[PDB]
């Protein structure tokens, strides 16, 4: 289960084709990143002539994307009723960070200091929100969480009893 | 066509070309420099306006010049060949940063320009040399020490051990224990007088106490050698005076595991599992190495420190001052091993690194 | 039936050695080196039978 | 199992518009959704 | 050139490990522990100082439940790796480490406070051991247990992300396998001659006493080292007796193992039997541990049992899906057999479980650093990198900004 | 999988290179068996 | 078929009597496309295979029956 290589030399056959092609020269030269906004000075080994081309492998700056609120959305158009301006920015921040990955949101999300809420609650607070922002400027919680309890309560179902549950579904 | 074969010894270039059983030409490996820089005995030829100088220091590089022109002249005089036309094959220590290894690499494709190029671990090509699969190699060199256990011609890097104490460090103790007897030793002429009497009459002693008793009571270990002005020097306890300190580092002040110590944690470093086949497959090293009663001082050594319910067969080459460039001989006279080799084009292609993608 | 996405590998011979080479993908490699990975699978030790048995 | 040449595997590509995409460990129901999860 | 000569650190509850990125093996390591000889002061680092007797030795591990101790030792040991290893100024070569699930954040910016300033270093990072290993076998959400010396812990992981609440900081490690060697020892009463202290292993048989002799020159050293090389040679004993009976423990089963003969450093050389096997079922379940009522550890069947319960339900089968081990103790024998045995005994096959295949040493134990080595190696990370001069302008308050 | 492959190449290269010490040895003997049989061959020569 | 690789005998002193220079059999690298093997051949196809022009780097047609 092992894997061949790619072979060029195979024999002493080859004489010539070399005195004719020079071996384009490699040097380590220092270079930065784009993608580094402090643009920190690194090193390539670069052929030399492939010298101040653009950072080619910086071209990947995609990222999630959140909104904000400075006076009134939170008052006004995202009204809250609910959370603090502070909960939902920390919401917000949390998800840009984090990318809208709300189970890694939730786990990093201060349940003491700010309001108790499972991960489903600040799932659906932030669906209101977001929705709010962006019907004013133009998400199913509870069948989830029913569907949620319902996955759990089979999950911890005992083995002999899910033994014979299925054994009947078989059955039929 | 040609194949040539690369072996760099501590302080000594040993070059030769495949089939070849002994190096094409050798010399010490010391650098001239003026106040053109010559090369080792070219060199040395010249001190007067060339100063000494080791490229190899610890077993390692110091300067890119300094070797690329001891190549330059090893081309031009010794070897007086074409390389550029026939593969080249290096060696190197254990445990290189890759730094050197690229600045080599690049060194050669760019200054030299040779078709096809790889290296490999000097211990592993002496093993080879030495027509064994599984065991353990002591890297008794000649400016550093290290001991390699190979496995399958496979080795593992964490458990090898390092030492950068070899010839040069046993010769200048050899030099003050023999400057203390009443004697003087300081230029290089005096260094080299001082490792030709070792070489000659300096062995290695079996109870290193009871052989005090008899240098100081049996003056036949005292003995007489003309030295270059003719003087004879009585030597006793110092024909085997500084090999001891090999177990003793406190001879010279410093303090570490002798040399079978340092084997039995290196052994240890390896799994247990095949230590008693290591214990039978011991090696030596190094040309300045085989100084008479060290192999059957070392296997009693390891024989009483080494558990005796495992079989210790040691292993001690009388010829093995080549052992890395034989073994390199052999290795570039092998059929699958000629596909291994790296292409000019294959680099410009791929750069320096392709040698830490492909040479192992 | 077990769906993985990256795992699909299929069976071929080889160009110079031509023989059942079993399951195996070609793959690229550091420096810009394609390598080909043959797998080992159900039938690893009976990679020779042909014409669809 | 016409005969066609086996696929490969490649490095990535710069992101010229989004493909955003996730794969759920769940690899059980189909991956569109429920038409009446409850009377909706 | 896409990999800059950066260098990669790991340390671990039983050694510590470094090596240039991008490489197969880590270039070195040595003993997590030095040698103190009070009167800057006599430190005895690496074999030549540590094992090879000296006087008054008190031997200190700068470690503890993966916290820095001695943050003096800290500095001492990275000089002793740079100029007894390395031979090189890394203020050239970006660095970085790995980190506990639970570094504190004030010596994390202790730590980089000193890097940056003292080392000089041009760039770092940090990210958590398991992690690493989690990259190691190119894994996204998986369950990490490791038996390092210190501890046996299980941690689970999300899309590169560790569970916080997963941690199990569980005692039980080659620290209570040298217990239970002791105990061993006790129940069959043989003393710790250890091998420093002889001169010459006299031929001595199965049963017979220890014969051996002593070199005179041997100053006297602590209780503290003296002991701690008796401990090394007692694991030593462990790897040569490591095993785990694959099922349910039986004294006589086990005693059916021809017993093994293990020589000791007097040269006396006995033969072990059943006890090897009944010490290590212990570790799957310390309720049946006889003698020691041990009941706060959890079996390895009910660690396992914890750690997924303590999850949510919609990764767990994305956990079970990965099993990996780690740890300086890890090299047990019948280690990941009877592991998979109790767990598809305890763990229900409702869901779907998978194990990750590595047991090599080199894998078995340096799989953090070839994550963190394949991390380095990545080209599109570069963005992550740290520069100093962000660390100068920001203090080493940056952490946090960047870091969360 | 460069890890599992390189270990393969020095598993096969420690073949060959036993296999060559192997013919090495064997070439030696044989050469010495025919040069004696050679030299009994010459003898039984004179004795035609 | 294939490429004649090598050729080689099975040389035996067994036989009765005279000098032992006998050939029990040869043995005969073949070499297809496919691959390369050798078989053993009975010393009365050397002689055969004298009377073709057999050399290294040819083919041939040995009819295996």
């Amino acid at each position: 289960p092992l894997l061949p290589s790619d072979t060029g030399q195979g024999y002493r056959t080859v004489k010539a084709k070399l005195g004719s092609k020079k071996v384009r020269p490699w040097k380590w030269m220092p270079f930065t990143n784009p993608a580094r906004k402090d643009g920190a000075m690194f090193f390539h080994w670069r052929r030399a002539a492939e010298e101040g081309k653009d950072y080619p492998f910086a071209r990947f700056n995609k990222t999630v994307q959140v909104p904000v609120y400075s006076e009134q959305e939170y008052q006004l158009y995202l009204h809250d009723d609910a959370w603090t301006k502070a909960e939902t920015d920390h919401l917000f921040d949390l998800s840009r960070r984090f990318d809208l990955r709300f189970v890694v949101i939730h786990d990093r999300y201060d349940h003491q200091q700010f309001k108790k809420r499972s991960v489903e609650d600040l799932k659906e607070r932030y669906y209101h929100i977001c929705a709010k922002l962006a019907n004013v400027r133009a998400f199913d919680a509870g069948h989830e969480r029913r569907r949620k309890e319902q996955l759990e309560r089979l999950y911890n179902r005992t083995p002999e009893q899910v033994a014979e549950e299925e054994y009947l579904l078989q059955e039929l | 066509i040609a194949a040539l074969v690369v072996d760099n010894g501590s302080g000594m270039c040993k070059a030769g070309f495949a089939g070849d059983d002994a190096p094409r030409a050798v010399f010490p490996s010391i650098v001239g420099r003026p106040r053109d820089s010559y090369v080792g005995d070219e060199a040395q030829s010249k001190r007067g306006i060339l100063t000494l100088k080791y490229p190899i220091e610890h077993g390692i590089v110091t300067n890119w010049d300094d070797m690329e022109k001891i190549w330059h002249h090893t081309f031009y005089n010794e070897l007086r060949v074409a390389p550029e036309e026939h593969p080249v094959l290096l060696t190197e220590a254990p445990l290189n940063p890759k730094a050197n290894r690229e600045k080599m690499t690049q060194i050669m494709f760019e200054t030299f320009n040779t078709p096809a190029m790889y290296v490999a671990i000097q211990a592993v090509l002496s093993l080879y040399a030495s027509g064994r699969t599984t065991g353990i190699v002591m890297d008794s060199g000649d400016g550093v020490t290290h001991t390699v256990p190979i496995y399958e011609g496979y080795a593992l890097p964490h458990a090898i051990l390092r030492l950068d104490l070899a010839g040069r460090d046993l010769t200048d103790y050899l030099m003050k224990i023999l400057t203390e007897r009443g004697y003087s030793f300081t230029t290089t002429a005096e260094r080299e007088i001082v490792r030709d009497i070792k070489e000659k009459l300096c062995y290695v002693a079996l109870d290193f106490e009871q052989e005090m008793a008899t240098a100081a009571s049996s003056s036949s270990l005292e003995k007489s050698y003309e030295l270059p002005d003719g003087q004879v020097i009585t030597i006793g306890n110092e024909r085997f005076r500084c090999p001891e300190a090999l177990f003793q580092p406190s001879f010279l002040g410093m303090e570490s595991c002798g040399i079978h110590e340092t084997t039995f944690n290196s052994i240890m470093k390896c799994d247990v599992d095949i230590r008693k086949d290591l214990y039978a497959n011991t090696v030596l090293s190094g040309g300045t190495t085989m100084y008479p009663g060290i192999a059957d001082r070392m296997q009693k050594e390891i024989t009483a420190l080494a558990p005796s319910t495992m079989k210790i067969k040691i292993i001690a080459p009388p010829e093995r001052k080549y052992s890395v460039w034989i073994g390199g001989s052999i290795l570039a006279s092998l059929s699958t091993f000629q596909q291994m080799w790296i292409s000019k084009q294959e680099y410009d292609e791929s750069g320096p690194s392709i040698v830490h993608r492909k040479c192992f | 039936g077990l769906g993985d996405v990256r795992y699909r590998y299929c069976l071929t011979t080889l160009t110079v050695p031509q023989r059942c080479i079993g399951f195996a993908r070609r793959r690229v490699g550091r420096g810009g080196r394609v390598l080909l990975d043959r797998a080992h699978s159900d039938y690893d030790s009976v990679f020779h039978h042909l014409d669809l048995e | 199992d016409q005969t066609e040449v086996m696929p490969l595997w490649t490095p990535p590509t710069p992101p010229q518009d989004d493909s955003d995409i996730y794969l759920d460990s769940v690899m059980c129901l189909m991956y569109e959704a429920t038409p009446i999860p409850e009377a909706k | 050139g896409d990999e800059v000569g950066a260098l990669v650190f790991d340390i671990g509850s039983y050694t510590v490990r470094a090596g240039y990125a991008g490489e197969d093996c880590p270039k070195v390591d040595f003993p997590t522990a030095i040698g103190m000889v009070v009167e800057g002061p006599t430190y005895y680092i690496d074999t030549n100082a540590l094992r090879v007797p000296r006087e008054n030795m008190e031997a200190i591990s700068p470690l503890k439940n993966g916290m820095v101790e001695d943050w003096d030792s800290f500095q001492a040991i990275l000089d002793h790796t740079y100029k007894m290893h390395v031979k090189s100024e890394a203020s050239l070569h970006p660095v970085l480490m790995s980190e506990a699930p639970w570094n504190t954040r004030a010596k994390r910016e202790k730590l980089t406070e000193l890097m940056f300033e003292h080392y000089n270093i041009p760039a770092f990072f940090l990210c958590k051991t398991a992690v690493l290993t989690a990259f190691a076998n190119g894994r996204s959400t998986g369950l990490i247990l490791d038996s390092g010396a210190t501890h046996t812990t299980a941690i689970p992981v999300h899309d590169g992300y560790v569970l916080q609440q997963g941690i199990v900081k569980s005692p039980l490690a080659g620290d209570f396998i040298t217990m239970q060697c002791r105990e061993l020892f006790q129940e069959m009463n043989i003393e710790l001659v250890p091998p420093y202290m002889i001169a010459s292993k006299e031929a001595v048989r199965e049963g017979s006493p220890a014969n051996w002799k002593r070199k005179e020159k041997l100053p006297q050293v602590t209780r503290s080292w003296h002991n701690y090389m008796c401990n090394c040679v007692i694991q030593d004993f462990q790897a040569s007796v490591l095993q785990v009976s694959d099922s349910t423990y039986d004294e006589q089963v086990a005693a059916q193992m021809p017993t093994v003969h293990y020589e000791f450093p007097n040269g006396y050389n006995c033969d072990f039997g059943a006890e090897r096997l009944k010490i290590p079922e212990g570790l799957f379940d310390p309720s049946n541990v006889k003698g020691l009522s041990g009941n706060t550890m959890l079996g390895v069947s009910h660690v396992v049992t914890t750690s997924v319960g303590m999850c949510d339900i919609d990764i767990r089968p994305g956990l079970y899906g990965s099993v990996i081990v780690a740890g300086g103790n890890t090299l047990i024998q019948s280690f990941t057999d009877r592991l998979n045995r109790e767990l598809s005994q305890k763990t229900p096959p409702s869901m779907r479980l998978k194990l990750i295949a590595n047991n090599t040493t080199v894998e078995r134990r340096f799989s953090s650093w070839i994550g963190g080595s394949i991390l380095a190696s990545l080209g599109t990370f570069q963005q992550m990198w740290i520069s100093k001069q962000e660390y100068e302008e920001g203090g080493k308050q940056c952490v946090e900004r960047k870091c969360p | 999988q460069e890890r599992r492959w390189k270990v393969a190449a020095a598993k096969k290269l420690v073949r060959t290179v036993v296999r060559h010490h192997e013919e090495k040895q064997l070439r030696e003997e044989r050469g010495k068996k025919e040069e004696q049989s050679r030299l009994r061959r010459i003898a039984a020569s004179t004795a035609r | 078929e294939g490429e004649v690789t090598e050729l080689t005998p099975c040389e035996t002193e067994n036989p009765m009597g005279g000098y032992g220079k006998t050939i029990s059999h040869v043995i005969i690298g073949l070499k297809t496309a496919k691959g390369t093997k050798q078989l053993k051949l009975d010393p009365s196809i050397f002689e055969s295979l004298q009377k073709e022009r057999v050399e290294a780097g040819d083919v041939i047609y040995i009819e295996a029956n």
